[PDB]
RNA sequence: ACGUACGACCAUACCCAGUGGAAAGCACGGCAUCCCGUCCGCUCUGCCCUAGUUAAGCCACUGAGGGCCCGGUUAGUAGUUGGGUCGGGACCAGCGAAUCCCGGGUGUUGUACGU
RNA sequence: GUCCUAAGGGGGGCUCAUGGAGAACAGAAAUCUCCAGUAGAACAAAAGGGUAAAAGUCCCCUUGAUUUUGAUUUUUGU
RNA sequence: AGCGAAUGAUUAGGGACUCGGGGGCGCCUUCAUCCAUUCUCUGUAAGAAGCCCUUGUUACU
């Protein structure tokens, strides 16, 4: 239970900008992502056709990176601000991952540019417990322990404990 | 074979439409020296107890 | 039905094309060596 | 036979000319894979090659039996245990007949069938019969 | 054109006839001007051959098809097919663009023809063809054989 | 609301291989590894399997049989600090030793030492063991065959530094330089200095050297155990040069492991003391009772 | 006997929960210069075996667990092969099951190196 | 008259359909994350057989989709 | 070999409707168009031509 190898720790923050449409909202978008990360953002594409959504398959309408380490720790205690270190109880889900979203790009701290405009974020953030390399190597994959597996009240009880929010 | 559609209405028609077509074939057969045209495939057949309750009351 | 007759030896003829030749070469060779 | 990964014993067996070879084909594999017919038949190793071997059939068409040469590759072969009793036996009577011959007694050393039993006496003490109706007197209950 | 067809005729609601009508219509429009369609609009449509419609798959193959000999640098590498990625891959498929016309210096086969009258004069030896000799007809019948003979070569 | 883990299920599920629910083995590269040609019979096919572990390296010649596999060498990295090395056993030049020691104890074991001697000064040149000039006639060397389990075959890997260190030893091992780290796969030429230079454990000198200079405190933090025995960045290639000298001059060295020693018996007396054991089906009868007095009381 | 590597049968081995692990060995681990690969040193690859911890993997035990496997019974029954100048199915001569129920079990083992 | 009668080989990496829980606009459906997932996907048989570090999918090279001679099966030549 | 929620119906109530058609005086309409809705999962073996030992031949391994 005290364990030094059972602490929680952020695996990974995944960033989105689902702009729905290609071209340059796009490439504005994945401009945005690229700013923040200082890693090259990768696009995704319509997997099926919707009619009224705009989109159809094979059409790039999304943007998203992955951050790992003190990075992800960083701009994730941006968008805290942003949120203002509050996070509907929802927001929590049973396996112990989390996130929010931001509605514009500017609260960040990221600079007005005209050129570029205005482009909101989903914030994903992915945590585990040191031990997940048995999950995720390739000789002797296995499965981690129900003891090990991270739960929701306890990822609630370390926002509240480490970034000091109000679960709510 | 088993089918669907053995179990489904086969001819349906609502009751204006039924009103107004018994209307007007009552009216073509009022006159003597009219006659239909494709008769075979119009829906004619559309248009083609005090004892028993005293016996019932008194046996 | 009676079974049919089956020969003493059969033929190299169903057998692989290498395994013959050096069988046949094996059976010069033991030829040589029987008429010495 | 489960579906999935085949044991891998099949290709370490070793077949050779003269040995005799059950036909049981797995249908996962389907290269060397021979007719409908000839599937669960005993035949005789004429060819061996490096992933197959030869089979001799003997198939009937009307009234006569025809040789057929069958390529079957090592997934669908099976060692046969027809002449094990064979092989066994012929080996067990040389050694028998060798201590035999040595030591002088004559023995049988052909297999007989099943003799009818000797005579034998059997004790009534601690086993005693007991009398049984032609139906159950419990099942009478 | 191309667009609102695709929008109007193939489509998740859209029915089977109405799929295949417009991609046929589609087909028929790309092979009188192929540069219309744009790459992902192409490989959209070329994906409804897994379609378990048999006009739908059809009318799919035939764009797929017209695209594999016109412009196969659009479809996907497991679309193309077998000439179209030897082409490709050895440089003689070339793109395809608004207002080319062909622009052959020499005759077609004119180098076949030239290879062909310097083996036979080795072959007398041992008993550049458009600037001095004039055309002869069974030169040039030589020269289309030779040229069909290419032709086949190429596409074994 | 469904279940998709359920009785019908459980019924219908059918498990894979015991080593590969375990993840340890490839069968559809094993295949192809142990399958002889039937034309060849009972002619053995050896692979030289390699694993890799945290704090060791794993070499071993194998058949393959009806029922099992059998181990005709091994050697590990271990036993390398009999013949001087006792730090970085899990590096390329590592790597490369415990090949050449297998090698060397296949090719004692075989009888054919003297007559196959591969490289005795490793280059870094791709080279094949080739037919010996025997007095007799033309003996072809011993052939082994790779097996590097669920490794990653990229370049640079270790998989290939224990092939090289065989194949110096003297095994015929079908190979190509470019997975070899010091191939370029734009120019398609291997670089014979950075191969010697790995071979030699170069990479981890400079890597110490570069250290030294930038990051000392990162430097003590890694490189410990190599500043308490005092071994230095240019000492290494020495190091590794009088290993591969004594591993060609006597390849059956004995190495006392430093670990508590006893006999089997004892070994198997002190196991079965720390065994806790099934329970009697008298004691899971009587408790079985109380589970059924326990629902009878509820 | 217990680990590790390669394995043979391929659930008595799988799936879900708990409890414990001497010794060493595995394992999580620590660092991204070199070889190498990624949107991300997550995986892969390279280097360290120092530190921490058995928390997870792994092993063992527990469960009136699901599943799976093996025995009795079911049953000399059902079924089936011949016979009668047997009746309007039963005998004679023989072969001969599987469910349902009642229970048991929750892996054996080869080679090599070690504890 | 147009259109379709199907891209094979080698190596490597990864798992599919679907369900649950979550993320600004975003909802039933657009993209992202985790867990469960014996194939319930896909492979040109719509409920046949066979495939999960693959026979599926993606990436890198390639056309063994090449000549020549016999044997076998379906049964004189094919 | 054929069938198949890859199916068969429902559309009263809501809309879009407009030239879809038609009527009356560019404007309204009367039908009708559809859409939104919903319902329906028998082979082989039992030997002297067979077994065991020794020994050669080979371009195969």
């Amino acid at each position: 239970a005290q364990n030094p190898m059972r602490e929680l720790r952020i695996q990974k923050l995944v960033l989105n900008i689902s702009v729905g449409e290609s071209g340059d909202r796009l490439t504005r978008a994945a401009k945005v992502l690229e700013q923040l990360s200082g890693q090259t953002p990768v696009y995704s594409k319509a997997r099926y056709t919707v009619r009224q959504f705009g989109i159809r398959r094979n059409e790039k309408i999304a943007v998203h990176v992955t951050v790992r380490g003190p990075k992800a720790e960083e701009i994730l205690e941006r968008g805290l601000k942003v949120k203002e270190y509050e996070l509907r109880r929802r927001n929590f889900s049973e396996t112990g991952n989390f996130g929010f979203g931001i509605s514009e790009h500017i609260d960040l701290g990221i600079k007005y540019d005209p050129s570029i405009g205005i482009y909101g974020m989903d914030f994903y953030c992915c945590m585990t417990r040191p031990g997940e390399r048995v999950a995720k190597r390739r000789r002797c994959k296995s499965r981690i322990g129900a003891s090990h597996r991270i739960t929701r009240e306890e990822t609630i009880r370390w926002f509240k404990q480490r970034f000091d929010g109000i679960v709510r | 074979e088993p089918n669907r559609k053995w179990f489904t209405n086969t001819r349906v028609i609502s009751q204006d439409t039924l009103q107004s077509f018994r209307e007007a074939m009552a009216e073509k057969q009022k006159d003597p020296y009219t006659v239909l045209l494709k008769s075979n495939k119009l829906p004619m057949s559309l248009i083609r107890h005090q004892a028993k309750m005293t016996i019932e009351r008194e046996p | 039905i009676k079974k049919p007759k089956t020969q003493r030896y059969p033929s190299l003829k169903g057998t692989d094309p290498k395994f013959r030749r050096n069988h046949r070469h094996a059976l010069h060779g033991t030829a040589k060596a029987l008429k010495e | 036979r489960k579906h999935g990964q085949i044991p891998l014993s099949t290709y370490l067996r070793t077949y050779r000319v003269g040995d005799i070879v059950d036909i049981k084909v797995n249908g996962a594999v389907q290269k060397g894979m021979p007719h409908k017919f000839y599937h669960g038949k005993t035949g005789v190793v004429y060819n061996v090659t490096k992933s197959a071997v030869g089979v001799i059939v003997y198939k009937r068409v009307k009234h006569r039996y025809i040789e057929k040469r069958i390529n079957v590759r090592i997934e669908h072969v099976k060692p046969s245990r027809s002449r094990e009793d064979f092989l066994r036996r012929v080996k067990e009577n040389a050694e028998l007949k060798k201590k035999a011959k040595a030591e002088g007694v004559p023995v049988q050393l052909k297999r007989q069938p099943a003799m009818p039993r000797e005579a034998h006496t059997v004790s009534i003490a601690d086993n005693k019969p007991v009398t049984l109706a032609p139906v159950a007197y419990e099942t009478t209950i | 054109l191309v667009v609102k067809i695709a929008n109007e005729f193939v489509s998740e609601a859209s029915a089977a006839e109405v799929a295949a009508a417009g991609l046929n219509a589609i087909r028929e429009v790309a092979m009188r001007q192929p540069l219309c369609m744009s790459e992902t609009l192409l490989q959209d449509l070329v994906l409804y051959q897994k379609s378990k419609d048999k006009g739908v798959m059809m009318a799919a193959k035939g764009l797929q098809s017209l695209y594999r000999e016109v412009y196969p640098e659009m479809l996907q590498k497991k679309f193309r097919g077998k000439e179209a990625t030897m082409g490709l891959r050895a440089g003689e498929i070339k793109p395809l663009k608004f207002g080319e016309e062909e622009a052959a210096e020499d005759i077609e086969g004119i180098e076949l023809l030239e290879k062909y009258k310097e083996e036979q004069k080795k072959k007398k030896v041992e008993q550049k063809l458009a600037t001095t000799t004039i055309l002869t007809p069974a030169d040039l019948a030589k020269l289309k054989e030779l040229r069909q003979q290419a032709k086949l070569d190429k596409m074994l | 609301h469904k279940l998709v883990k359920n009785s019908a299920y459980y019924s219908r599920f059918q498990t894979k291989f015991k080593r590969r629910r375990q993840g340890k083995t490839d069968y559809y590269a094993r295949k192809r590894l142990i399958t002889q040609a039937k034309n060849k019979y009972n002619a053995p096919k050896y692979r030289l399997v390699v694993r890799f572990t945290n704090r060791d390296i794993i070499t071993q010649m194998v058949t393959s049989e009806i029922n099992g596999d059998k181990i005709f060498a091994a050697a590990y990295s271990h036993e390398l600090r009999a013949y001087g090395i006792n730090h970085g056993l899990t590096n390329w030049a590592a790597a490369y030793a415990t090949g050449l020691l297998l090698a060397r104890r296949v090719l004692a074991k075989l009888g054919l030492d003297k007559t196959f001697t591969g490289v005795e000064e490793p280059n870094g040149e791709y080279t094949l063991t080739e037919a010996a000039e025997t007095e007799d006639g033309e003996r072809r060397p011993f052939k082994a065959i790779l097996d590097v389990g669920l490794a990653r075959t990229s370049t640079g890997a270790r998989v290939f530094g224990v092939m090289k260190g065989a194949s110096d030893g003297g095994i015929f091992i079908p190979h190509s330089e470019n997975r070899f780290p010091g191939y370029d796969i734009e120019t398609e030429e291997l670089d014979t200095e950075v191969l010697k230079k790995y071979i030699y454990g170069g990479h981890v000198a400079e890597y110490m050297e570069t250290l030294a200079d930038d990051d000392e405190e990162r430097y003590k933090s890694q490189f410990v155990k190599y500043i308490e025995d005092d071994v230095e960045a240019d000492s290494l290639e020495e190091l590794y040069a009088e290993a591969h000298k004594q591993i060609r001059a006597d390849p059956f060295r004995k190495y006392v492991s430093d670990a508590p020693k006893k006999s089997k018996e004892e070994w198997k007396a002190e196991s079965l003391k720390y065994k806790k054991a099934k329970l009697s089906r008298e004691e899971r009868k009587a408790r079985v009772e109380a589970k059924i007095k326990q629902l009878l009381a509820e």
